[PDB]
RNA sequence: UUGGCACCUCGAUGUCGGCUCAUCGCAUCCUGGGGCUGUAGUCGGUCCCAAGGGUUGGGCUGUUCGCCCAUUAAAGCGGUACGCGAGCUGGGUUCAGAACGUCGUGAGACAGUUCGGUCCCUAUCCGUCGCGGGCGCAGGAAAUUUGAGAGGAGCUGUCCUUAGUACGAGAGGACCGGGAUGGACGCACCGCUGGUGUACCAGUUGUUCUGCCAAGGGCAUCGCUGGGUAGCUAUGUGCGGACGGGAUAAGUGCUGAAAGCAUCUAAGCAUGAAGCCCCCCUCAAGAUGAGAUUUCCCAUUCCGCAAGGAAGUAAGAUCCCUGAAAGAUGAUCAGGUUGAUAGGUCUGAGGUGGAAGUGUGGCGACACAUGGAGCUGACAGAUACUAAUCGAUCGAGGACUUAACC
């Protein structure tokens, strides 16, 4: 497979030459750099680390600087791992650039959703409300709690709590256009995550 | 956004004037039906003549809706009244005339006869 | 923002005469029945011109056989041949929503050229 | 609802391990020599960030 | 966004207008922390209006500032003081006309107080 | 289910229907795989395996029941105090009022009918959903990870071809295999259509203030009406349940004796389902069995016979301060003067819709020009003008025993 890391920018439209409006997300990136090649004996598996979006030095400590020194580059900000991939197209210090995705491709997108804080049941799980009339005194509440016999509550009753803010994967999106100048990617549809956040793009696995 | 209990006014010389929606054909839930669909409906007001009598159960297609369809090229279209045309159990209409324009998502479907009988298609 | 700005503006269209809401104009749309490309002529009153950038749309409204019809487009679509302009009109709002009612009923509700 | 059983001393004392205060953030106004608190005006010296503030 | 200060919209606006005129008059007032933190972003806009200095901006400011007497022996009104004196003083400084200094907490309710003043 | 007994509860275990939320069994309603048929085909009938998922909107009655209308692939049967009232409702049910029918001489009565009729509780403990602090894991730290194990998801229609072919006098009309396109359900998101948008823009009534005109402020639900940025949103948009592998159930078998034959089996070898275990998505080393990899810091000073203890520090982190992609509070994330973290200023985006002043025309209300003007909360960029000052605290010196190599 193959994948890169990037940043979310925003959404807009483009016109296919057929003359069809298409919602488009704009994910930019910079040349990612391999940092470490996890072999099959030192580590019980096979993968590569990817760095991205270097930071100014005053924010980097000595351990991280030493870690990066093997690749001879500036200390990056995000460092992720990419597992299923051939391990001879890559050597530490190599650059990975956006041009590895032709148009009309099919890829997978992985991010982290945007938070919503403490949330009730009606919104967190999409339940129903009681009638708001006819003498009722019940609406926006999590319903009953179970039968009497167990003398307890089964593990699995859904209740209010902190909502959103976790990893999410969307599948089978199509690359629309690629710009090697601004280092951009244009994707049909829309991906999770708030603006100015990390975004992972990998080749489709369901294939 | 026609749904159960919505009232519509027919757009043909069948004899009925307005009609009431009973059920939306399709899957099991089918909360609603937009333009270019078929419903089952009962007549509420009819002209003294006409081939249809007041208080029956008939099938009809949807030709115009206030909320309107959305085409693939980003364009939209809308009307300002909900209309329908009675169906003779198959895409053939029952009346002979058609009043007011009809949408264009009918030709994409198999309603050739209607879209031919229309004064103008949009 | 500037990135979105230019990478979109590449596709912009630079032949449309300026026009404010509240003025009739003809539109030449390319409808295709799979074989040829008729050119439907649809003219009416500009009810609303909304949004900016490549997303800017507008709305035209007209009456035909008693019933009124609305129709919107994105201003930069290639589905449009050209846009004439029939008559300017003087108005005060920027959203002529009130026209949705005062159409028939002998209500001569029109505009006046500037 | 109602307390079904009284609470022992053990539980009462265990619950209160997190009910305490925090020593404030103190510093030294290097104009008078007393203990102001950070990012605030030394009400003793009446001075802050070198100069004075009437 | 912007704070609400636990008051109805109208009450909030009124309190803000009053604090503004009072600061223009005294040039150093003293109040709670968040209140001043909110107030500065209005005082600066008023000072900008004054720096522009024409009939239009003057009427705009008058539609916001109260009618108090700044220096009574001269019978100068707060608005005139603002325009003439302040505009003449902060003639060239590009924004950032105020400053905030934090005191300890109050006694009756432990609220943290602070001092706001013109630069 | 209708019953029988009277073992617990009368110093209180509150009924029937409906709402919200579900979960389990399988004697299966649909979808999956089969045997037989009085199965030509398309429909079927009956029996075997199978509980993964799915299983509706109204009319009439307080109603469960029941009948009816219209759809669907299907409109399953049961348990969980005839599930669930410290979660809701109170329609019927059984208090006090009144009336009718019948019985009683009478007060009254009826499991006859009808109208009206007070529903209390701030969550101590276990339990369920979320979020923190301490310590551990034989030195002290920063990152990236494997995955024992746990959860999620699992539905299905119509149409076109193969083909009017097989089959059938005819009527009618396929399996298998391809390809489009829906229903319901779920996840994410605000570019589009719309909603909201109480410190945005405009119009307008009454009254009262800024001495007066002109221009403005206050109050009247935000005074009312027309629009609307950012955020948050669905009815809006995008995508998903695909393709498969291994072992099986019912079934179908191959070879083959016991028993010269026969035989699916005893020894041997296969095939075989929406089930089972993987493939997909998420959590996950407090997995005390406390894992792995990469990088940084070093092995000070005092005491202490000794054992060990104490103090300054390294790498690093926190207190405090500016905040929001975060948020009930902690927490997380971006920054702290070699800096754009926030505010202001300048320039824009969008929103509203032609400011004031002056001039011209009109007797006047008003119109026109100066001029897409004026104004502008949250959005973009640049800009150190103001504020993140000075400081303080925490934080290693690496136990023994074996075997390798030395
Ligand atoms: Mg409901
Ligand atoms: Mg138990
Ligand atoms: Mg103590
Ligand atoms: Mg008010
Ligand atoms: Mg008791
Ligand atoms: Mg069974
Ligand atoms: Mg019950
Ligand atoms: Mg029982
Ligand atoms: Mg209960
Ligand atoms: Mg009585
Ligand atoms: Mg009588
Ligand atoms: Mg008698
Ligand atoms: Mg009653
Ligand atoms: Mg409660
Ligand atoms: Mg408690
Ligand atoms: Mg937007
Ligand atoms: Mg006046
Ligand atoms: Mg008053
Ligand atoms: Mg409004
Ligand atoms: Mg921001
Ligand atoms: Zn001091």
């Amino acid at each position: 497979t193959k994948g890169i890391l990037g940043r979310k920018i925003g959404m807009t439209q483009v016109f296919a030459e057929n003359g069809d409006l298409i919602p488009v997300t704009v994910i930019e990136a910079a040349p990612n750099v391999v940092l470490q090649k996890k072999t099959a004996e030192n580590d019980g598996y096979e993968a590569i680390q990817l760095g991205f979006d270097d930071k100014r030095e005053k924010l980097s400590n000595k351990p991280e600087k030493g870690h990066v020194a093997k690749a001879e580059t500036a200390p990056k900000r995000f460092v992720k791992e990419l597992r299923g991939v051939e391990m001879d197209a890559y050597e530490v210090g190599q650059e990975v650039k956006v041009e590895i995705f032709s148009a009309g491709e099919i890829v997978d997108v992985t991010g982290v959703s945007k938070g919503k804080g403490f949330q009730g049941a009606i919104k967190r799980h999409g339940q129903s409300r009681g009638p708001m009339s006819h003498g009722s005194r019940y609406h926006r509440r999590p319903g009953s709690m179970g039968p009497v016999d167990p003398n307890r509550v089964f593990k699995g009753k859904l209740l209010p709590g902190r909502m959103g803010g976790e990893q999410i994967t969307v599948q089978n999106l199509e690359i629309v256009k690629v710009d090697a100048e601004r280092n951009l990617l244009l994707i049909k549809g829309n991906v999770p995550g708030a603006k100015k956040s990390l975004i992972t793009v990998k080749s489709a696995v369901k294939s | 956004m026609i749904q159960q209990e919505t009232r519509l006014k027919v757009a043909d010389n069948s004899g009925a004037r307005e009609v009431l929606t009973i059920k939306v054909l399709g899957g099991s839930g089918r909360k609603t039906a937009n333009i270019g669909d078929v419903i089952v409906c009962t007549v509420k007001q009819a002209t003294p003549g006409g081939v249809v009598k007041k208080g029956e159960v008939v099938k009809a297609v949807i030709v115009r809706t206030k909320s309107g369809a959305r085409r693939s090229d980003g364009s939209y279209i809308s009307f300002d009244e909900n209309a329908c045309v009675i169906i003779r159990d198959d895409k053939s209409p029952r009346g002979t005339r058609i009043f007011g324009p009809v949408a264009r998502e009918l030709r994409e479907n198999n309603f050739m006869k209607i879209v031919s009988l229309a004064p103008e298609v949009i | 923002q500037k990135l979105i700005e230019d990478i979109t503006k590449e596709q912009l269209r630079t032949d449309l005469p300026a026009f404010r809401p509240g003025d009739t104009l003809r539109v030449h749309v390319k409808v295709v029945e799979g074989n040829r490309e008729r050119i439907q002529i649809f003219e009416g009153v500009v009810i609303k011109r909304r949004g900016g950038g490549i997303s800017e749309t507008f709305t035209v409204r007209k009456i035909s056989y008693g019933v009124g019809v609305e129709r919107t487009f994105p201003v930069h679509t290639p589905k449009i041949a050209k846009i004439e302009v029939v008559r300017y009109g003087k108005v005060r709002r920027a959203k002529l929503y009130y026209l949705r009612e005062l159409r028939g009923k002998a209500a001569r509700i029109k505009e006046i050229r500037r | 609802a109602v307390p079904f059983r009284r609470t022992s001393k053990m539980k009462k004392r265990l619950r209160r391990t997190h009910f305490k205060l925090n020593v404030p953030g103190m510093t030294e106004c290097p104009s008078c020599g007393e203990m102001k608190l950070s990012h605030r005006v030394c009400k003793a010296c009446g001075s802050y960030n070198g100069k004075d503030i009437n | 966004s912007y704070r609400k200060l636990g008051r109805t919209s109208a009450q909030r606006k009124a309190m803000l207008r009053d604090l503004t005129t009072d600061l223009i008059i005294n040039e150093r007032i003293e109040t709670t922390e968040t209140r001043a933190k909110e107030l500065r972003s209005v005082v600066e806009k008023m000072i900008t209006l004054g720096k522009r200095g024409d009939l239009h901006a003057r009427r705009q400011a008058a539609a916001y500032i109260r009618n108090e007497v700044a220096n009574e022996e001269n019978n100068q009104d707060a608005l005139q003081k603002l325009f003439s004196d302040i505009a003449t003083r902060y003639e060239e400084r590009q924004g950032g006309y105020t400053r905030i200094m934090k005191l300890g907490p109050r006694r009756g309710d432990g609220a943290p107080m602070a001092i706001i003043e013109l630069v």
